[PDB]
RNA sequence: AAUCCGGUUAAUAUUCCGGAACCAGAAGGUGGAAUACGGCAACGUAAAUGAAGUUGGAGACGUCGGCGGGAGCCCUGGGAAGAGUUCUCUUUUCUUUUUAACAAACCAUUACCCUGACUAGGGUAUGGUGUUUGGAAGAGUUCAGCGCCUCAUGCUGAAUCCGGUGCGCUCUCGACGGCCAAAAUCCAACGGAAGUUUUCACAUCUGGUCGUACUCUCCAAGGUGAACAGCCUCUAGUUGAUAGAACAAUGUAGAUAAGGGAAGAAUGGGCCCACUGUCCCUAUCUACUAUCUA
C-alpha cells in the first residue's frame, strides 16, 4: 500500500554507499515485527535501479524507523559528518552532504 | 465578520456605499473567498466555481476596490 | 568589551533566559556594534549567535 | 455598560502599529410592517400605542461537604520534523507539532404545561458547557533551499496531524446534602389620561479628564522518596559578601579510642540490667578560628 522511497543518487555519485550495500543493509536490518527479513508479502522492498530504494508496505512503515535504520549504516561508515539524511518529501528520504 | 451566502445581496452590498473594498483570496481548496469590508461588518462570500467567481469579479461595481490574494 | 546590554537584548528576542545564549569566542568585533533589535535579528539569521536546545526533561 | 489578536522599542502596550469587533448617545433617511399574533398549555415571532397613579425583579448577597459538566496543566499512544546513542542490542532517547475577541445556524444534570390517577407518553427555558463556518492563515511556530560587496533582510517550499487518560492539580458552572450590606443603576408589570408605529432592520457621527516607566500580597514542573518530610532534575537565576598563602599552641565544632564502666552512646530498658572519654587519663584526626601576606 504505502510506498517509501529512499534516494541514493547522491550516495552512488559520491560512492559513500552503494545501492547493493543499502539493499543488503536494508534486508539485514528490516526488523519487521522485530524479525529481520520478515517483510513477507505485506511489505515488499524492491530497489528499482541503482539510484534509489522503494518499499511498498501494506501495513504501517515509519519513516523515522527507516531513517533510524539508515543512520546506523552512516554511523558504521562514519559518514554522518559528510552525509545527512533529509526528508525530501512525505515518504521520501534523501542523503545531503555538508 | 459576517459571512454572506447570497450572491445578489453581495452585489447589492457592493452597490451601496457601505462597502469599502473587496478582497478575493485564493484558498488551497480552489475556492474563491470574496471578502468585502463594510463599515460595520466584514462580508465574506466563498465561491467554489471559478467561472462564478470570474463572473462576480467582472460584475463587481467599478467603485469597489478589487484586491488580489494577499 | 561589555556585552551585557547586547546579550540581554538577544535573550529577549530569544524569548528564553539570559543564560540560554551562545556564541563563538572570536567574533566580539561585529557583535559589539549591534545595538538595536533589527541588528540582532540580522545576526540570529546569520547564526553567529544561537540558543542551545533543552537537555532532557 | 462596552476589545481581542499578531507584530513593533535601548527602555511601550488589552494604550502604539496592522487587522477585526463591541458599547453608549445623537438625530434625521431608507425599507419593512403599521391605520400584532398562533398553540387547551408552558411558550414563540421583525414590528405589534400607554398619562397620572400602583407593583415587582435584577443589582443585592451567610457557611460547609459530597456529586455531575467543562477547561487547562500534567500523563500517554500514533503521525511528521530535528537532534543524540549504536560492530553489538535499542521502530530508540530527547524537543516541537497553534487558533483569540466576536459574529451565524445546532444541542440538558434541572423545572413547568398537556394525557394519566408514582411509574409512563407530548411540549416548554436557561444551552456556562459542543455540532461547522467567518474572523483565519493572509498570522504564528518548526524544518529544507535561495537571494549577496551591500540596511539583500528578504525570497521559495512544505508541515504545523490522529488521539486517549485523571483518589492527579487549578478553576469554572450545574443538580444535592446540610450547618446555621447599603447605595448607585436597569428592566418589567398593573393601570387606562391623549387620539400614524418604533422596544423592526439597514446606512451617519462622535466619544473629554487623570494614573500608565521603574525597584519590591499573587502566580509555583516532574521524579525519587509512603509523604507538602527529604533529595534530584527541568524551567529560570547567580558564581556576589575583601583575598592570597601556608596549617604549631590556643579557642569553637564534629568524630574515633584499649581495659574498667558513673570510681566524676545505648533503645536506654525492667533498685536492677544495658550503655557510654563523666572519670581513670587522656591520645589522635578533620574543619574553622587563630597566624602571616595585600
Amino acid at each position: 500500500s504505502n510506498k517509501y522511497i529512499i534516494d541514493a543518487t547522491a550516495a552512488v555519485n559520491d560512492k559513500i554507499f552503494d545501492v547493493a550495500a543499502f539493499e543488503k543493509y536494508l534486508i539485514d536490518r528490516i526488523k519487521v515485527d522485530g524479525k529481520t527479513g520478515n517483510l513477507g508479502s505485506s511489505v515488499v522492498v524492491s530497489r528499482e535501479g541503482s539510484s534509489k530504494i522503494a518499499v511498498i508496505a501494506h501495513i504501517d512503515f515509519s519513516g523515522r524507523y527507516l531513517k533510524y535504520l539508515t543512520k546506523k549504516f552512516l554511523k558504521k561508515h562514519s559518514l554522518r559528518d559528510w552525509l545527512r539524511v533529509v526528508s525530501t518529501k512525505k515518504g521520501v528520504y534523501e542523503l545531503r552532504y555538508y | 465578520p459576517r459571512q454572506i451566502s447570497d450572491i445578489k445581496q453581495f452585489l447589492e452590498i457592493a452597490r451601496r456605499k457601505d462597502a469599502t473594498s473587496a478582497r478575493i483570496k485564493k484558498n488551497t481548496n480552489k475556492d474563491v473567498k470574496f471578502k468585502l469590508r463594510c463599515s460595520k461588518y466584514l462580508y465574506t462570500l466563498v465561491v467554489a466555481d471559478a467561472k462564478k467567481a470570474e463572473k462576480l469579479r467582472q460584475s463587481l461595481p467599478p467603485d469597489l476596490t478589487v484586491t488580489e490574494v494577499g | 568589551a561589555n556585552l551585557r546590554t547586547q546579550k540581554r537584548l538577544a535573550a529577549s528576542v530569544l524569548k528564553c533566559g539570559k543564560r540560554k545564549v551562545w556564541m563563538d569566542p572570536n567574533e566580539i568585533s561585529e557583535i559589539s556594534n549591534a545595538n538595536s533589535r533589527q541588528n540582532v535579528r540580522k545576526l540570529i539569521k546569520d547564526g553567529l549567535v544561537i540558543r542551545k536546545p533543552n537537555l532532557m526533561h
